[PDB]
């Protein structure tokens, strides 16, 4: 019950360039249900070879 | 005079620091939507027949 808020807080840091979260960290939160969905858990990638793309973040308008 | 095991703790507290959510405004774009291509005013014909 803290994973959603943590993911949203981390996404707000990267967007507003707060803390030291790299502007390009991927905060992923693969939810867990009872179904055979992808393995659950909060990943956070910041490695130097991933592909990224810009999108206008609504609720903040901060790209 | 040594250290002995004491009573088991009755509870646990886990502290974390968390900020809150703002209002949903959802300001999608500076100049938004795909603005349509359109007619230059008046224009005028730039060609005539012979005669």
């Amino acid at each position: 019950d803290l994973a959603p808020g943590i993911a949203d807080s981390l996404r707000h840091f990267k967007v507003l360039r707060e803390k030291r979260i790299p502007p390009w960290m991927e905060v992923v939160l693969i939810p867990m249900t009872g179904k055979p969905s992808l393995y659950p858990g909060l990943f956070l990638f910041t490695t130097p070879c991933r592909l990224v793309r810009p999108v206008q973040n609504l609720a903040l308008g901060k790209e | 005079g040594g250290l002995t095991c004491a009573s088991a703790p009755q509870g646990t507290l886990r502290i974390l620091e968390g900020p809150q959510q703002s209002l949903s405004g959802s300001p999608l774009q500076p100049i938004p939507a795909s603005p349509p291509p359109q007619i230059p005013p008046g224009l005028r014909p730039r060609f005539c027949a012979f005669g």
